[PDB]
RNA sequence: CCUUUUAAUUGAUUAUGCUGACUUUAGUCCCGAUAAACUACAGUUCUGCUUAAACUGAGGAGUCAAGUAGGUACAAACCGUACAAGGAUUAAUU
RNA sequence: AGGGCAUGCAAUACCAAUCAGAUAACAACUGAA
RNA sequence: UGUAACGGUACAAGCUGUAAACAAAGG
RNA sequence: ACCGGUGGUUUGUUAGUAUUUAUGUCAUCAACAUGUCAAUGAAAUAUCAAUAACGAUGAAAA
RNA sequence: UUUUUUUUUUUUUUUUUUUUUUUUUUUUU
RNA sequence: UUUUUUUUUUUUUUUUUUUUUUUUUUUUUUUUUUUUU
RNA sequence: UUUUUUUUUUUUUU
């Protein structure tokens, strides 16, 4: 039996090394989400006259609510006020660290394939399935329409050292 | 992380080197041994190859209790291929209806018509009693006992036996350039039959092809089964696949044959 | 003492202890131990040798003495 | 350490940053002796600290994480951690495919309490990604076999949240579906329950 | 010593060759290298920065013995040892290299010359030597004993080698061919594990072990 | 007696000794002993700039 | 390949004693001097071909050793040993460098960082008396809830644009307080390593795993 | 023990008449060396007798010169 | 040391009293660097 | 404690036992190794389920879950053929990454669809410049296993190899090597280029290792040269060591052929070399387990009731015979299949034509019978027997092999589907036959 | 030198006293069971004991000690020796 | 102090009821330092 | 902080830490 | 008058001084082994010449 | 052929030792 | 009769576990869904 | 006393 014996930790029942495939009841889970939740319950405060903005220029945005947040592009610093000291050039230059969708922009540059097809993904790159998803399900059908509409514009690039080519193209 | 770990091949252990003692240990390690498994355990493990039977044992009842008993035993549990290609369609499907029946009956239980299924059940109870019990035999009769029991030991009876040859040349023509250009046993009754058993044994295809890749030191002179093993055990001319299964109340052996009593057996 | 780092044994190793004692001399894991005895390899932890291309090396281990005397009389011209 | 941890950790992690986080719910290291404002925890006008847009970088992590721990996660810790991920934001639909996936697998192995928490993921304002047709359709398959062949053991409150599920969040159009949970809901032997719940 | 990274830009290992007093094959070189490399690792140091052909690499451990101050006219008493604890590889290159530069030469001591003795002698305290069974030896791509009277080979061999054994039989190392039917040894000619059908019908003895029954 | 380097190494080695209600404070040659040995020596007319002093208060 | 390892050495049995002598003749040790002047390609080069010298040497001590003998001309390692430790001197300064830089213009933005915090420090707790004293008026009203609704209204805003301006700085500043397994001495072995502690994690230490590595 | 540590110099202490010679043993080795040189066909034996500044090419001694009067 | 004695017993250098004497080569009266 | 003297002898007796069994049972274990290696840097980094919904995937979901399958082995056809279904619509959509992961999975799993191949290759055409190594070697290595030849493509492939050489790794160009020579697709200057290239990257840029994969009876006698044969056959001589039987079987195969074809090359090689593969010969080299086809055994049947007395499987030093006569050993016979001929065709394959011109020149009457043509006959066995002894009497084949007329996929599949149902009544009548059905139970 | 002082512990044949050297007993006592031959024309000395086979398709049937005890010039020195894949397909070269 | 500085002394204590270990779900469960 | 082991140095009661007895020249 | 640098006195000419290791025991434990880092000489940057003798340097030697 | 690793079976830690260096955006080629 | 072994793992049986999973090494063979048996 | 693709997990047994 080996002298083992007498000490309070001896054929202990319940341990750490014996139980390595049992989970926690679903009751713990409920209780514990329930209690997370619960924590943020009052009336509201404040004023929200004017609905949020959510939506694109010109376009109004009374009724899609929206439960996401909006990044506003016209209001992020620039490199040279980062870098600047405390008392082209980067006066034009932000690097942003945030969602790409989720930004309030004029214009998006996107890595489509070559085919232009929007089947789940588009190169994969960070940014773009949010943007895709963004995205309606006529941005398809529209792709679709003006592959066909242009054909032959769609198989030529501008000539290398050509601007007037560049603008034309344009 | 002791005093010594070395196993396996590098055992620390010290045993005898002497022969004669060693002579004695394979005796009880193998013919005294124990064995904790009852028949009915032996039988369940194959019941996939004997299916039938072992339907039928847990169907009707009192066989089960039979093969239960202290007393040594001795046991033959035929192959469903066998009972499938030897029964005749008509007898194979009348087999399992009524062995359908009961099982049924007994579903039921467990969940004149009621006078005649009593008839009925009295009736097939007894033929499928008596057809099971017929293979059963008192005593214990292992494989080699009865091989030696044929006469397979003696040398004035081994003669068929021993020397066995065939044509080298047509087998091994570039190994051989110079060609080129028993008895009756008698055992007891079953226990639901009066009638003896007669065992014999045969020679196998294969023996007649050691001399071609063993040394052989003979003097001078003056279908096939595909089953394994030198020697064929016919034991009332159904073969042997397997044998030796020993166990708690006797031994097991499967036959390639049903064996079918006269009182079932037709004009 | 008998047994032990008392008579220039030094300290004690796999050479100098019966069978079962482990210990190394200090190496890189290559994977891991399966339940039955095995030991599975991995190609992955291998390290990997960066050496350039020594085809056409006008350099060589020493400097010519020559060297010398031309380096010194450039900083004269300093002066 | 978001890739070491499990599926029901993670659930509920998701949780927390799901349902109104707030920034004073964080520890104090030597505190002022005076209470903190986590003891009141009410709805405010503004964000302390940061805004909610500082964690996609995270966000972006405990999707990923989900989606490997998704294959080791039992029936009940499965649905909560797919509710969790469109509570959150989880509009990688790389990420939601095998998800989804994985719940048509077990789909058929759960029951009403974990069929519920799972119809909680297509009410409206979530990402459109989890409302698969092909998935809703046997979702509100599924519910109909269960209120059919066990609807004895069903309780008053789930019938309830059944019903404005299976009308707000699923949009179905079932009206023996209908009918048969609002017969079980006042014909059943349920009076007890009912008038307690 | 210092673990190796996995990206080596500037390593610090030294290879050296080890001249070593035992006999060593054609294409085997005895090296001497740290304690904390590995097989892998000394291949490819080899493999990329000589670029030398590498088939097989074996490494041992050598620590040297412990020695005593006893000797000269004020001894101390004290222990020490010479040189220092290593790792003996010995590589398998694909081509051959020279004696002279792997094996040790003396000319005071005439007894010295593992080059010479191949491997005839131990060059330690083995009384018997071992020696598992060879390659030909073995059955798996093993040698035939056969073979040599088969029609496929003897195309190859079309003067410029002679398969048939008869013609390598030592003279001076074997016996004339004996009589069946007088008694003779087995391992005379015989070299194999199984009786000739040549040879006659030979008797069995049993052993009494209780003659006093008869 | 008996020759057993396994009940040497765990009774009397150096993980065993520890573990002892005996006097640290002698000197031991094969031991962990307790007792301070005063360092490295003032410094008299070298180079300022390689004489050592610390370590482990130092490292970075 | 493998030759190299003695050829040309007092090793080599395929050459004269003049020979050997000749061969044997060495220079000066690169200095620091001509060793700053060349780009990373030529000190990469240098370093294993003076690995290459060391290797060769490292035999001839040997053999030496062996015969209880002083090897030729000892100062051709002295020398090897001085160049590689040049080589490696300007490396780690031309490193340290750039750590400098790094370390500085981190201070330059802790700069702005503090006062953004400070400012917006005092707003929040601004803004959480606003919301209180709002509160507590709640069935009531009066000219002074629709002032006190302004004033936090204007807060709030005066607020956001703190964080937007901040939110580039604490990403920037928080940036070493991170491990990278690129700046480890695991995963490379370039001049300028860093080192971490280790951290004690409840979550992980409370859990039975294995010593595996995989 | 070639550390000289053990008690073995004790029984030393006492004077002796003989010891035993392993001749037995030491010609078989010396044969054996022999045999793995005359494969090769080298003489270990004459090398090992020859006289300091003594010349003797191939299998020759005294009696060689016997006969070599001229 | 037996192993049921050694299983109940701590180590030396869990407790402070390795920083309560001065005993060095010196003397017995230690003064630690720096102090 | 203590035991009874009767037990203490079973138990030792028992124990012993143990350790001899023990003893006995790492007899045939000599290959054997505690240590092994296992493949790692191929897998991705990204989680997929083969499971879910093929309309839901992209191509890199595709991929990923093609090879994934492939690897765990869950072959399922109602699982491919929607994945097949799904890559053609997809087919429009393809990085030259993700096409070359599709290839490997299905040459891996042998998934025998040539729909898929068709409408897949026009594609990797088109992108044949922004192919890489890999991709380039699993497109040959899958369309090789799968027997499905290209003349068009394959070329191609092997061009864009040439001209991508210098990116290139030398496995994945050996591969390419080897690949083309067993589809016999390169014309005189392009085997050429290959040798000529070939040979520099063996002597620069290979090992002992990497030197094994290069040796091929079939593209050494067809595609290289005789200074890279040469220089082949002295570096097998000092690589040997570090081989297995699989290697040293292709050797023996590329001596044999090159002494019988190309005497000149022969004698050309050195004494010490010769040696080597004369020696070679001598050893016993080990092979897989073989036995008769069912067509095999159906011919053997019809031939064994004409009345002739033949062997079923047998080997002839270097070469298997799938008949051989024993009143005239002289005679031999050998039994086609759809794999022995070209996808969709009845060409031979270069290894078939190399091993029947081999035998032909040693001196083997050499006899063929093809599956189509006998597959007509259906369950007679006297239209077998007449059509067999037609044979018989006729003048044995050429040296050189010839094929046979044109086919189709259409004709290929109905073929097949033909021959199901004919190897299946077979059976049955075969197995009804054995049942002897005497016993009558009266019951 | 003389004179004053000195807490030097200041005084020896001996406690079978402690630490060392060197005489007498005292060229006394102590020596283990079995050897011999190597020549001036060929050869096999006697005795005690009796597991001395090293591929035959099979790792010689094990453990432990030696903190490396059958390597090396009639060396108690220096210098070497532990390869589980057996590297020499070294059946060739000269 | 320009640069570099393997390994061992069992270390979440620059903090926090006690009682094994990488410092123990309640209870069982105890105490002169 | 104080110490033990291994490696180098001339194998050592010293020095030293694989960069193992030195960078002294940033236009 | 803090704090940095330099110098001197006392402790102390009257007092004392330890760091490395061969050997004992299972362990606790005990213990002052063996002149000096050292030919000698103030100086070896004085030890020359070799064949016996006589010769050289040194206060002194072969 | 052993040792290593699961079980027996034990932080009943064999100082300078290990599948054990911070715990997977790994650039799949 | 003095009343004697079983857990890691192997085989068999029963299944909705999982790249923590078998060479992108190689051979052989008539062959496999839905609108060819 | 576990033997050749790695883990989790249930019954019987020569």
């Amino acid at each position: 039996v080996r002298p083992n014996q007498g000490r309070n930790d001896y054929n202990q029942v319940g341990g750490k090394k014996r139980g390595q495939g049992v989970q926690v009841l679903p009751e713990t889970i409920r209780l514990l989400i329930e209690t997370r939740k619960a924590a943020t319950a009052g009336g509201p405060v404040g004023r929200q006259p004017l609905p949020k903005a959510t939506e694109a220029t010109g376009v109004s945005s009374w009724g899609r609510d929206r439960r996401f947040p909006i990044t506003e592009a016209l209001r992020l610093p620039t490199v040279a006020e980062v870098n600047a000291p405390w008392e082209g050039r980067l006066d034009k230059v932000v690097l942003h660290s945030g969602d790409i969708s989720r930004l309030r922009v004029d214009a998006t540059v996107v890595g489509a394939v070559r085919s232009f097809k929007t089947v789940g993904d588009g190169r994969g790159f960070t940014g773009c399935s949010a943007l895709l998803e963004g995205a309606g399900p006529f941005l398809s059908s529209f792709v679709s329409q003006q592959r066909r509409h242009l054909g032959e514009e769609l198989l030529h690039t501008p000539v290398r050292g050509d601007p007037s080519s560049a603008q034309t193209v344009a | 992380r002791w005093w010594t770990r070395a196993s396996g091949m590098r055992n620390p252990v010290k045993w005898t080197r002497d022969w004669e003692v060693l002579n004695r240990k394979v005796y009880f390690a193998f013919d005294e041994r124990e064995i904790r498994r009852s028949m009915l355990d032996a039988v369940n493990a194959h019941r996939k190859t004997a299916s039938l039977f072992h339907r039928m044992i847990n169907a009707v009842p009192g066989v089960a209790h039979a093969m239960s008993l202290p007393g040594p035993h001795t046991f033959f549990l035929p192959s469903d291929k066998a009972c499938r290609d030897h029964l005749s369609p008509d007898s194979l499907h009348a087999l399992t209806e009524r062995v359908a029946f009961l099982e049924e009956q007994q579903r039921q239980r467990v969940g004149g018509t009621a006078a005649a299924i009593a008839d009925r059940v009295a009736k097939t109870t007894e033929q499928l009693r008596t057809f099971v019990l017929a293979h059963l035999i008192p005593g214990e009769w292992r494989m080699k006992t009865l091989l030696l029991a044929c006469g397979a030991g003696d040398p004035r009876r081994n003669g068929s036996l021993r020397y066995q040859d065939t044509d080298r040349e047509l087998f091994a023509p570039v190994m051989y350039a110079s060609r080129l250009g028993s008895s009756v046993f008698l055992l007891p009754p079953p226990q639901s039959t009066d009638e003896p058993l007669p065992v014999w044994v045969q020679a196998s295809r294969y023996a007649a092809f050691l001399p071609i890749t063993t040394s052989t030191n003979f003097p001078r002179f003056e279908r096939r089964s595909t089953v394994g093993g030198a020697l064929h055990l016919w034991v009332g001319g159904a073969l042997v696949t397997k044998g030796d299964l020993r166990a708690h109340n006797g031994v097991v052996h499967m036959i390639d044959k049903p064996l079918i009593p006269v009182q079932l057996l037709a004009s | 003492a008998k047994v032990g780092p008392s008579k220039g044994r030094g300290p004690l190793l796999a050479k100098f202890a019966p069978v079962g004692f482990k210990k190394g001399f200090g190496a890189i894991g290559l994977g891991r131990h399966t339940k039955k005895g095995f030991f599975i390899i991995n190609t992955m932890l291998v390290p990997m040798f960066k050496v350039p291309d020594l085809s056409n090396c006008k350099l060589k281990c020493y400097v010519a003495p020559d060297t010398y005397r031309i380096v010194q009389q450039s900083f004269n011209k300093r002066e | 350490y978001i890739h070491e941890m499990d599926a029901a950790t993670l659930a509920v992690v998701l949780a927390s940053l799901a349902h109104s986080p707030s920034a004073y719910s964080v520890s104090e290291r030597r505190p002022p002796p005076s209470p903190s404002p986590a003891v009141s925890l009410s709805s405010s006008s503004f964000s302390p600290t940061h805004l909610p847009q500082h964690l996609d970088s995270l966000l972006a992590l405990l999707g990923r994480q989900a989606a490997a721990t998704a294959a080791h996660a039992p029936d009940s810790t499965l649905a909560f951690l797919f509710r969790g991920c469109a509570e959150a934001g989880v509009v990688e639909k790389n990420v939601v495919c095998t998800l989804l996936g994985r719940v048509e697998q077990r789909l058929p192995c759960m029951q009403l309490p974990e069929c519920l928490v799972l119809l909680d993921a297509l009410r409206p304002g979530l990402p459109e990604v989890y409302r698969h047709p092909r998935f809703v359709a046997r979702l509100v398959a599924h519910a109909g076999l269960l209120l059919q062949f066990r609807g004895a053991e069903s309780e008053a409150e789930d019938l309830c949240d059944l019903a404005f599920s299976l009308v707000f969040a699923a949009n179905c159009r079932d009206a023996a579906l209908l009918q048969t949970t609002a017969l079980l809901l006042v014909h059943g032997k349920r009076m007890q329950s009912l008038n307690e719940t | 010593p210092p673990k190796t990274p996995r990206n080596v830009f500037f390593p610090w290992q030294v290879f050296s060759v080890h001249r070593t007093g035992a006999f060593l094959e054609r294409r085997r070189v005895a090296l001497k290298v740290p304690v904390n490399l590995t097989k892998f690792e000394i291949q490819s140091y080899l493999e990329k920065i000589y670029g030398a052909r590498v088939l097989k690499v074996s490494t041992l451990i050598v620590v040297p013995r412990r020695r005593r101050d006893i000797f000269g006219p004020r001894p101390s008493m004290r222990y020490y040892r010479v040189g220092c604890t290593f790792k003996k590889a010995i590589v398998t290159l694909e081509d051959g290299v020279p004696d002279a530069v792997k094996m040790l030469r003396s000319s005071i001591e005439l007894a010295k010359n593992p080059d010479i003795t191949k491997h005839n002698l131990t060059y330690s305290g083995r009384v018997r030597a071992f020696k598992p069974p060879s390659a030909a030896q073995r059955w798996e791509m093993g040698e035939s004993k056969y073979a040599w009277r088969l029609p496929i080979p003897n195309l190859l061999a079309g003067d410029e080698m002679q398969l048939n054994p008869a013609l390598r039989i030592d003279e001076s190392t074997t016996q004339m061919f004996p009589d069946f039917s007088k008694p003779f040894f087995h391992n005379a000619h015989f070299n194999f594990s199984w009786k000739p059908e040549e040879v006659p019908f030979q008797q069995t003895v049993k052993l009494d072990i209780t003659p006093w029954r008869r | 007696n008996e020759s057993s380097p396994l009940h040497m190494g765990a009774g009397s080695a150096n993980w065993t000794a520890v573990a002892r209600l005996e006097d640290f404070t002698l000197r031991g040659l094969s031991h962990p002993p307790w007792i301070h040995v005063s360092s490295r020596p003032f410094y008299g007319a070298g180079g300022g700039a390689v004489l050592a002093a610390c370590m482990s208060s130092a490292v970075w | 390949g493998i030759d190299e390892l003695w050829k040309g050495s007092y090793l080599d049995p395929t050459i004269g004693a003049k020979q050997k002598e000749a061969n044997a003749v060495a220079g000066d040790a690169w200095p620091a001097c001509l060793l700053r002047m060349k780009s990373f390609e030529d000190l990469h080069k240098l370093w294993y071909i003076c690995l290459k010298e060391k290797n060769l040497l490292m035999g001839e001590r040997w053999a030496a050793r062996q015969h209880k003998q002083e090897m030729k001309q000892p100062e051709r390692l002295q020398k090897v040993r001085r160049t590689m430790r040049r080589i490696l001197i300007v490396l780690t300064k031309r490193e340290i460098q750039q750590q400098c830089l790094r370390a500085k213009d981190i201070l330059a933005k802790q700069q702005k960082r503090e006062a953004l915090e400070t400012r917006r420090f005092q707003l929040e707790e601004k803004m959480l008396q606003l919301e209180h004293r709002i509160r507590r008026m709640e069935p009531a009203q009066s000219l002074q809830k629709e002032a006190w609704q302004a004033t936090l209204d204007r807060y709030r805003s005066d607020h956001e644009d703190i964080l937007i301006q901040l939110h580039p700085l604490r990403k920037e500043t928080t940036q070493l307080l991170a491990p990278d397994w690129r700046y480890e001495r695991k995963y490379s072995d370039l001049p300028g390593p860093i080192r971490w502690k280790k951290q004690y994690i409840p979550a992980l230490e409370d859990q039975y795993r294995k010593p595996i590595r995989f | 023990n070639k550390v000289r540590t053990d008690k073995k110099e004790r029984k030393r202490a006492f004077p002796q008449r003989g010891f035993w010679k392993k001749q037995n043993f030491l010609q078989v080795k010396n044969n054996t060396v022999r045999l793995a040189f005359a494969v090769q066909g080298v003489d270990l034996l004459k090398l090992k007798r020859l006289r300091w500044g003594e010349v003797r090419k191939g299998n020759t001694g005294w009696w060689t010169d016997d006969y070599r009067s001229p | 040391i037996r192993p049921r004695k050694k299983g109940m017993r701590l180590d030396r250098r869990r407790s402070k009293k390795q920083y309560k004497h001065g005993r060095h080569v010196g003397g017995w009266n230690y003064r630690w660097l720096g102090s | 404690g203590i035991l009874r003297p009767r037990e203490r002898l079973l138990l030792n007796a028992l124990k012993k036992e143990a350790d001899i069994r023990y003893r006995g049972r790492r007899m045939h274990k000599r290959f054997r190794s505690w240590a092994q290696q296992r493949v790692r840097h191929y897998w991705l980094p990204q989680k997929v389920c083969v499971t879910s919904d093929p309309q839901l995937m992209d191509g890199s979901y595709i991929a990923a879950c093609v090879q994934k399958a492939a690897t765990l082995r869950k072959h399922d056809l109602q699982l491919w053929h929607g994945f097949s279904k799904r890559i053609l619509e997809l087919a429009d959509s393809l990085t030259p990454q993700q096409m070359g992961y599709i290839f490997y999975g299905y040459g891996k799993s042998l998934f025998r669809h040539e729909e898929l191949y068709r409408g897949l290759l026009p594609f990797v055409a088109e992108a044949l410049p922004e192919f890489h190594s890999h991709a380039l070697m699993t497109v040959a290595w899958a369309l090789e296993r799968v027997r499905v030849n290209d003349r068009a493509v394959v070329a191609q492939i092997a061009e864009e190899a040439l001209a991508k050489k210098d990116l290139m790794r030398p496995a994945d160009f050996i591969k390419i090597v080897n690949c083309v020579a067993r589809m016999g697709a390169a014309p005189p200057s392009l085997a050429a280029a290959l040798s000529a290239e070939l040979m520099r990257v063996l002597d620069e840029k290979c090992n002992a290792l990497l030197f094994r994969g290069a040796v091929d009876h079939v593209a050494v006698a067809t595609l290289y040269s005789d200074p890279l044969r040469l220089y082949l056959l002295e570096r097998f001589t000092k690589t040997a060591i570090c081989c297995r039987p699989m290697h040293y079987q292709k050797a023996f195969q590329s001596a044999v052929a090159i002494r019988v074809l190309h005497p000149p090359v022969w004698q050309q090689l050195s004494k010490a070399v010769r040696n080597f593969y004369i020696r070679l010969s001598l050893r016993r080299i080990p092979q897989r387990a073989r036995r008769p086809s069912p067509l095999h055994w159906d011919v053997s049947n019809a031939l064994a009731k004409l009345g002739v007395f033949h062997r079923n499987t047998f080997q002839w030093g270097c070469f298997w015979i799938d008949i051989g006569e024993i009143d005239d050993r002289r005679q031999c016979w050998f039994v086609d299949g759809p794999s022995d001929f070209y996808s969709s065709t009845n060409e031979y394959t270069e290894a078939n034509k190399l091993q029947h011109r081999i035998l032909s020149e040693l001196g083997w009457n050499i006899r063929r019978v093809r599956w189509n043509d006998w597959v007509q006959l259906g369950t007679d066995m006297d239209a077998k027997v007449e059509y067999l002894r037609k044979l018989r009497e006729r003048p044995p084949w050429p040296a050189i092999l010839t094929d046979g007329p044109s086919s189709s996929r259409q004709e290929m599949v109905a073929n097949l589907r033909s021959a199901r149902d004919v190897q299946r009544a077979l059976k049955e009548r075969r197995e009804k036959n054995r049942q002897p059905h005497s016993l009558v139970m009266n019951l």
